[PDB]
């Protein structure tokens, strides 16, 4: 059994924050070079904020083990910033490293360290404005919402996108009382479309069912009748056909198919919609004769598939074909067949106006990367402008934040005197790294930037300027435009000192060998 | 999982790429000089290529940089129709320029930043290097001459080209609507050399029902179908097929011949002179089509079936949904002819006169199927030099005038860009090198000349690579068409800075 | 960067070089022959580069590269075998000092790919003509050719064979290229060298016709490339295994078919069916093949599907895999088609002339024994390919290198007036040229450099006052004893040579 | 190339090793030192401020600390390691600036922003004191002699040092009144009451016996000459083959220079100052017997200092050849004395010499050695923190101290100057910290209790008030009875400032050819 104590724990502890950290800083801000990720078989893929990279790294330390927890709360409601807290967490340890370098507790600096986040979030507090209103955070969100697309999958990402990124929000985010959490809003990736085009839509939107064109392809009315039953005999998406034993037996059996489907369709007809959602798949022949019958079905229907047309509109799926309801039909302001591309079937779109739990905004895609990557970059500002219409608070910052915060924790330190004045001061030690730190991966000079935007503080608090992470002419963060939520920045404060206290908190180390799984 | 962080990676962003680089550069151009291909899974078996997208694959690349350009060579190659050996190596000058700088502590950022708009500034004097030929047909005749041996000649094909240089042209100097893949009919058969190569001027089906059906039908109308003649597609005539019984045999026997025989007299309904079926004929209909004087072809090939269609100007059958309702194809003849050793059905009287069917002839296959992949490609230059007929100084000219261009614009833009955008403006100059260093002469010479050359601004003087001299670019054949460099400057001049934005990487096996 | 290449291009031509030199010894009748124990640790006896460089070959590409090279002058001429092993790396001793002296690989290639032209030119210079037209002249002129090399054996009778089946296959007075294409050369076991004869039409594998007539004239030549047999079980009778009956009746099934199938065969009708062997097929009715040939068809069986491709074009029976394929086109029209057991030991089915497109010959090797079929065959072979290479080279070149002797005087000559930087290469590129006849002075025994130096001026004297003569191995005149080949063997080795020698020079 | 870097490394490596270990400053730490030296010499050592001259280093960047040390002491005669200790205190930011990335000239360049800022914040905390009056002259005198061997000769020793300054002071401040003028000479006998502030020249001359130049009209004269005698400066005609003609020849050396030592006693000049230049060896060992025959006082090759003294402060000049009396260039002396304390030691006393308003002379005395120097190592810095405060006046505190109020003030100094280098004096601006840290850290065991809070305290006692080494506990340091004049620190500032940045401005070592 072996025990490594204290500052060889420490040393460690410390073997990772620094670089899989640094991984961050090499990749602050869209100047901050990306992170390829090469798979266990050797897949290569682009990738930022690194809670990708971190669970796409494979951890041998718990502090990497801890980070991808860590950084994923951010990622989570935030949606942005997973870069800076891993930075900013992998940061202040070291300086906390080097205060025990010093001979300091982790115990007394950590402590110090908390209510130094607490000193600079009031300080962060009062960064930009904590309102922004629907007319009025759009464009910023617009911005946002390019930025983040504009940053990180096109250059100037979309109005297409960005707007719709935003009103994909703005849908539930109105609809949840100035909140929203995703499942309400949800991404649907398919390629063979644009990146650029993108279809919100407040509800499910899947290919349709039909057989042949020359029989009616066609949506009835704008609501879905939902059924797990058969709008069209069922078939338990397994093999199952039809037979007959004579000449005559294959005209009855035909006229079966024709009124099963009228069988079922007067059903389906009279309760609502005419229009099926059948998780179950039927034959390609009578299929086209439920057509020819009429109003077609969608057969081969996913087992959650149906449930997810289900809910989102209101209503339920028919569980029986005798148990009927337009309650376990759908409930929808639009349903129609549309065209997804030029390039294949049509989508059947319904666009739920009879309730949404759900509003599905449907993106198409050049490449699976690349749409990808366009939905790779959303969920990032989904996050925070689901941070900003839940409380709508923005801060300058990521130039200007920290150097902002850096300045007074670490003014705050002189008033605070003995543990905390070194601290105060080395915590915001750690927010003087990151938009500096930016700057390194910049052709800009970090250590030069810092410098500027520390005249600045002289200059100017909380400030609606900064550096550029735009790698621009110009250093703002308002003729950047950059920003966070309020929230985030101070969710983003809220992380980096949680670990550094998490690495204190029991005093017990002692393992098998195996402190590491 | 393995990370590999930007200076690891970024020499592992060198590794293969720049190594690449070695064997693709050291057969870019004619005098390029070929690698030895080892295949390390068959023997050690050798194999001996011009052309780096044969290389990419043989001996597998690790590298992801390289695994990177792999695509972009394969993109290049197909996209542009040429630039295989070359948008590769372009990637790994700048790197290997970049490596330096950037273990000059240079950012790539710096970098990047500065070669973007380099990249860009090099296209202003390439969209000024464009040099409209083919704008006349006669320089469109010569003009897809100038390309025609181009492309091919960096395909690996040394031999032949010159008779195709002349066939390639050909079919698509008739076009003039457009480049086209379709109209046009790629034909390559067994049978005389591979300089007996052979233009059909029409449709053609390498398809011979011989004497089985009609085989010389003139003004012949077309049938093109998808109409199964046994299998019966849809539109059936009938109950479901089914045995009941040992001796059920007979009636579904009897019964397809009934779906036969309407599909026949249905399509004897078209009053056509010649079926073509994509699917097969029976013998029960063929034994029908055949006493209906009409040639029924049958499993004829698919796209061209559509090109007949196309050619003909005619319909296809629309999985007999159409049971009259398709078109007809009508050409002046239907002749089943033997050129080469073979005899195929020669379709001559088409709609379509820009539609031209090149026959390949194969003296072996093994050089026939190399044959037309590499003509094809010259057919995508030439395809979108129909479109933009249009030319840019090559041998390594149009990069003299890049480099000038961003040269200058290093010390007219400069800074951090400068910093890249001379790195940059270097592996313009490298180009020259390398083919002048594949030809085995001296680029500081014929590069620095040529700098004088562009310094005095002369991009109708060039490097001149047959000989491997300094010398005029006055399309002599040495020019290429604009289109290639403009695709060719590109990805590399991209996928080199994409390269430098990855710096952690993830490697997770 | 390109210092790899360059190290690899060393590590090729060295191990190109190498394998190429052991011959250099072997090179040549004088060249002695190496028994060889192998990787089978056995013991392998051989005097041409080829035998030699494939019976016991590991991988070197270079290497793999030359004994194709070696095939090559063998798959080219037929002829001259030994000969282009010698000089690839004779010119590479040129090439990698032309490397070291720093040459540009692409430069020596065309250097010598140029100079290559300029040799054979003088070559064509060198170039002796003799009648093609005249069978007589071949057959004298051959068979000398053959007499400045070994083997007049059973040759100088068989030189009237190969003379004869060429000058039979052969259209014109050129007689052209004139591969072996029309000549086809089976052995029989027992018989004579004397028994080994020309026939006008295509001896079949035996005869196999269990019922088949023992000839049939005027042969409609069926070809079977289809199954004979109802579906298989356990045998060509479908056996469905528990009691006797149900494959007793399947019998019925089976039994009618194979019936008809030949009911079918006989149908269209034929005379004689090719068969290929059972093997070539998936299995051959015998129910079938019994009635078969009980309705008379005479057949062979167990020939190969090459002989039917051979068969399918020398006498135009087009390959019949199916009975629509059986057609008076596709089933041959044999003038004559009988089988002989006897005039020797053997049975083998001889078509006697027939409907054949290019004429037709096959010779059907006999003898006291297999090897004295097998020297029989290995003296037409040479015959074979010395003749179809004097005729395809419409003059002739006395041998033992002795042009090159002149030529490599030739080419340096006017590589000074051809001047440039290949200048330095073409005199290095004809240079070596007389090594390859040195080494033969050295492998007959002699000095290979003083007689040969010498002999370059003898070659400046009457471009032939002297020459290498191989039974003297001395300076003499090839032309009084004549060594004596046609023009391709030299070419043929040359421009072999150089292209596998100019690609290694382009490969990295 | 990595050589120009590393050997900067290696400097900060080899340098800044010194210069911490160089504080167990003041304090009862850590055990004491029997020394085997570099050559194998055993020495007992204690108490660095000596610790510091006496350290033997090699490499330039380690010799470059004692090259620090002498200059402060010599400087102010106070803080000889307050110079040295703070060189820990910068290697301390220059490579974490080095590790910043910061460029050496930077670097280099923030050691003059804080300087200025630090010169700012202890003269801004510093209170005057008058170096006129006799008061902070005696309370300056009184902390250094505090802190100086004899806390209980302070007493005397303190008009001495007092009224010693105030003998040289110059019209009320300025950087003056150097201990050059002051001629300290032991003079065995006596006790350190005894030790004599004397306002004129004395000198250490000691020549044979007393009564000799004890008289009235006694002046002290140079000559660049020496007496005349045949076998002295005049000829001999005879020559010593024989001890016979050795006789006869000294003989008549010796009568002749009997007439010349008259001549030196009625010149009034009763001190010769003999010139060490020798001419036959000059003055003859027949004539000092001659010389002090006539209570002239004279011992062979007179030290050459005295010949200055006489020079420097009295104005004597070499006179005429003794043959033709004396030019009586000889300064003007109408007393010299030779003293003996308990009817022992030599000590010249020149009284009514010239004296440029300058030269006072502490004849420090005593029976011992010890007793001499107990006495004269502590006035000597009771003289210089006088000559400090004259020289630059107030007083900080001592022990380090209030560098730390220094250090509090100047980070905010480091907060408003907005640069690198206000991160560069920042990194230094704490990193001054250190030293009352180290100063009490070598004593023991069980560690780590007061260090940090060494430093933590005196920012809670904020800007005006800290920690007191010296007496222990917080309070305004600058006077707890702890202080040093604000020259001593502001001293020390500057000049280990100065020789870090060579450091910086080093490219590479090299070694000479």
């Amino acid at each position: 059994k072996s025990r490594l104590m204290g500052l060889e724990a420490l040393k460690s502890h410390i073997m990772a924050a620094k670089a899989v950290a640094n991984t961050m800083r090499t990749s602050l801000g869209p100047n901050g070079l990306d992170k390829m990720m090469v798979d266990k078989d050797g897949d290569v893929t682009v990738t930022n904020d690194g809670a990708t990279i971190l669970s796409m790294m494979d951890v041998d330390h718990q502090i990497a083990k801890l980070m991808v927890e860590l950084s994923k709360s951010q990622d989570d409601e935030i949606g942005d910033g997973t870069t800076g807290v891993v930075v900013l967490a992998g940061a202040l340890l070291e300086e906390a490293e080097q205060l025990l370098d010093r001979g300091i507790h982790p115990i007394r600096i950590a402590d110090g360290y908390e209510q130094a986040a607490r000193v600079a979030i009031e300080h962060l507090d009062k960064i930009s404005d904590s309102v922004l209103v629907d007319i009025k955070d759009t464009e910023p969100l617009i911005q946002t919402a390019k930025t983040t697309l504009g940053s990180k999958v096109v250059n100037s990402c979309h109005r297409q996108m960005a707007e719709i990124a935003v009103n994909a929000v703005l849908t539930v985010a109105d609809m949840e009382r100035r909140d929203v959490d995703f499942e309400l809003i949800k991404v649907e990736g398919k390629v063979g479309g644009r990146l650029e085009d993108t279809k919100l839509i407040k509800g499910v939107i899947v290919d349709k069912d039909f057989s042949h064109p020359q029989m009616p392809k066609k949506v009835e009315d704008a609501k879905i009748a939902i059924l797990t039953c058969p709008f069209e005999p069922p078939k338990p998406k397994t093999k199952h056909k039809l037979d007959v034993t004579s000449v005559e037996d294959y005209k009855a059996l035909q006229k079966y198919e024709k009124e099963k489907f009228e069988e079922m369709i007067q059903q389906i007809k009279e309760t609502g919609a005419n229009l099926a959602i059948c998780q179950w798949g039927f034959d390609d022949e009578a299929n086209h004769l439920l057509l020819q019958n009429n109003l077609p079905a969608v057969r081969w229907v996913g087992g959650p598939e149906i449930e997810l047309i289900a809910i989102a509109t209101g209503g339920r799926i028919v569980p029986r074909f005798s148990e009927l309801t337009a309650e376990k039909l759908g409930f929808a302001g639009l349903v129609q067949e549309i065209s997804f591309g030029t390039t294949k079937d049509k989508m059947l779109v319904i666009e739920q106006c009879k309730n949404s739990r759900a509003v599905t905004i449907f993106i198409r895609g050049g490449n699976k990367m690349i749409i990808e990557e366009a939905k790779r970059s959303l969920h990032d500002a989904l996050c925070v402008i689901r941070n900003l219409i839940r409380d709508n608070r923005v801060v300058y910052g990521g130039g200007a934040a920290e150097i902002s915060c850096a300045l007074a924790v670490s003014q705050e330190a002189d008033k605070c005197p003995t543990l905390e004045q070194y601290a105060m001061r080395a915590f915001a030690d750690a927010l003087e790294v990151i938009p500096m730190a930016l700057s390194e991966n910049s052709g800009m000079n970090p250590i030069q930037t810092m410098t500027e935007v520390r005249a600045r503080q002289v200059k100017e608090m909380n400030p609606a300027l900064g550096i550029d992470c735009l790698h621009k002419g110009t250093n703002d963060m308002k003729q950047q435009h950059v920003i966070e939520t309020l929230i985030g920045k101070k969710q983003q404060i809220s992380l980096a000192t949680q670990m550094v206290r998490m690495i204190l908190k029991i005093d017990d180390i002692r393992k098998p060998g195996e402190s590491e799984e | 999982a393995d990370e590999e962080r930007a200076e690891t990676a970024r020499l592992t962003s060198f590794i293969g790429a720049i190594a690449i680089g070695d064997l693709v550069k050291s057969t870019l151009g004619p005098k390029g000089m070929d690698k030895i291909l080892l295949s390390s899974g068959r023997d050690a078996s050798l194999m001996v290529t011009n052309d780096g997208a044969t290389i990419l694959k043989n001996i597998g690349v690790d590298n992801p940089a390289a695994k990177v350009l792999v695509d972009m060579s394969r993109v290049q190659d197909d996209e542009v129709g040429d630039g295989t050996t070359s948008v590769t190596v372009l990637a790994a000058e700048l790197l290997r320029e970049a490596e330096s700088l950037i273990a000059k502590k240079i950012h790539p950022q710096t970098i990047i930043a500065g070669w973007r708009e380099a990249t860009k500034a090099a296209r202003e004097a390439l969209l000024s290097s464009a040099v409209d030929h083919g704008s006349d047909e006669v320089k469109f005749r010569q003009d897809l001459m100038n390309i025609a041996g181009t492309t091919l000649s960096s395909k690996l094909l040394t031999h032949h080209k010159d008779h195709f240089t002349k066939l390639a042209v050909e079919a698509v100097l008739r076009l003039k609507g457009s480049g086209n893949l379709e109209a046009i009919h790629i034909i390559k058969k067994l049978g005389g050399s591979l300089a007996d190569s052979y233009l059909d001027e029409g449709f053609l089906l390498d398809k011979k029902i011989g004497v089985n059906q009609p085989k010389r039908i003139e003004n012949a109308k077309i049938l093109i179908a998808n109409t199964g003649m046994d299998t019966d597609k849809i539109k059936i005539f009938g109950s479901r097929v089914r045995v009941d019984s040992t001796a059920k045999v007979a009636e579904i026997e009897h019964a397809e011949k009934e779906k036969m025989k309407e599909k026949v007299e249905r399509i004897l309904k078209h009053g056509i002179n010649c079926f073509i079926n994509r699917q097969l004929i029976y013998n029960y209909p063929e034994q029908l089509f055949g006493a209906a004087g009409v040639m029924a072809i049958e499993h004829a090939d698919f796209a061209g079936v559509e090109r007949l269609a196309l050619v003909t100007g005619g319909e296809i059958a629309s999985t007999f949904d159409h049971p009259e309702l398709v078109k007809l194809g009508s050409c002046k003849l239907i002749e089943e002819v033997m050129i080469g050793e073979d005899k195929l059905i020669h379709f001559s009287g088409v709609a379509l006169g820009e539609a031209c069917t090149i026959v390949l002839r194969g003296a072996t296959q093994q050089i026939l199927d190399e044959a037309e992949r590499s003509l094809h490609d010259a057919l995508c230059v030439l395809a979108q030099t129909v479109k933009d007929s249009r030319t840019v100084y090559g041998g390594g000219c149009s990069e003299m005038l890049m480099a000038h261009a961003v040269t200058q614009l290093a010390n007219r833009t400069p800074g951090k860009e400068a910093v890249a955008m001379e790195s940059y403006a270097k592996a313009l100059r490298m180009l020259p090198t390398i083919i002048a260093d594949n030809a085995g002469y001296d680029s500081a010479d014929l590069v620095a000349q040529l700098r004088a050359a562009h310094s005095e601004g002369n991009t109708t003087a060039g490097l001149d690579m047959r000989e491997g001299t300094i010398g005029d670019m006055a399309i002599l054949g040495i020019t290429e068409s604009f289109q290639v460099k403009r695709q060719v400057l590109l990805s590399a001049a991209e996928a080199a800075e994409v390269i430098l934005r990855v710096d952690n990487i993830i490697k997770a096996a | 960067d390109r210092d790899k290449p360059a190290q690899i291009r060393f590590s090729n031509i060295s191990a190109a070089k190498a394998v190429a030199d052991a011959i250099r010894t072997s090179l040549g009748p004088k060249g002695m022959d190496k028994m060889i124990q192998d990787g089978k640790g056995d013991v392998t006896i051989t005097n041409d580069g080829a035998t030699i460089l494939k019976q016991m070959q590991v991988l070197h590409p270079a290497a793999r590269m030359l004994v194709e090279l070696s095939k090559a002058q063998d798959i080219e001429a037929g002829d001259g075998t030994t000969s282009v092993v010698i000089i690839a790396g004779s010119l590479l001793d040129s090439c990698t000092k032309l490397l070291q002296k720093g040459i540009h690989p692409t430069i020596i290639s065309e250097s010598f790919q140029k100079a290559l032209e300029k040799g054979i030119e003088i070559l064509t210079d060198m170039s002796r003509p003799v009648e093609l037209s005249d069978r007589e002249t071949l057959l004298n002129s051959a068979t000398t050719s053959l007499n400045s090399k070994v083997v007049s054996q059973y040759s100088s009778l068989l030189s009237p064979m190969s003379v004869n089946a060429v000058m039979k296959v052969i259209d014109p007075a050129t007689a052209t290229s004139v591969d072996l294409r029309d000549i086809k050369i089976v052995k029989k076991l027992g018989g004579t060298i004397d028994d080994c004869e020309l026939v006008e039409g295509l001896v079949l594998t035996q005869k196999v016709s269990n019922s088949g007539i023992t000839r049939v004239e005027k042969a409609k030549i069926g070809l079977i490339q289809f199954c004979l047999s109802a579906p298989k079980t356990d045998m060509d009778n479908q056996i469905v295994v528990s009691d006797y009956a149900q494959m007793d009746r399947v019998l019925r099934e089976e039994r009618a078919y194979i019936l008809n199938l030949v009911k079918q065969i006989k149908k269209t009708g034929c005379n004689v069916l090719l068969i290929q062997k059972s093997i070539l097929r998936d299995a051959l009715s015998d129910l079938a093949l019994h009635f078969l040939n009980k309705m008379k068809i005479m057949v062979i069986k167990d020939i190969e599907r090459e002989d039917i491709e051979f068969i399918c074009k020398t006498i135009g029976t087009k390959p019949v895999a199916h009975i629509d394929q059986f057609t008076a086109d596709m089933l041959g029209s044999a003038e004559l088609a009988e089988e002989v057991n006897l005039n020797g030991s053997g049975k083998l089915l001889k078509i006697t002339g027939c409907a054949s497109p290019g004429k037709t010959v096959t010779i059907v090797v006999r003898g006291s024994n297999k090897l004295v079929i097998e020297e029989a065959e290995r003296s037409i072979h040479d015959a074979l390919c010395v003749i179809r290479c004097l005729v395809k080279k419409r003059a002739l070149i006395a041998g033992g290198g002795a042009p090159e002797i002149e030529l490599a005087l030739r080419l340096t000559e006017y590589s000074r007036t051809l001047s440039g930087m290949e200048s330095y290469c073409v005199r290095a590129f004809a240079d070596a040229m007389e090594v390859i006849p040195s080494t033969l002075a050295e492998n007959a025994g002699l000095n290979p450099i003083s007689t040969v130096t010498e002999l370059r001026n003898r070659h400046a004297q009457g471009e032939k006052t002297a020459g290498i003569n191989v039974r003297k191995g001395g300076i003499s005149n090839i032309l009084e004893e004549l060594v004596v080949q046609p023009l391709l063997v030299s070419v043929s080795a040359l421009t072999l040579a150089t292209e596998t020698v100019r690609s290694i020079l382009k490969i990295d």
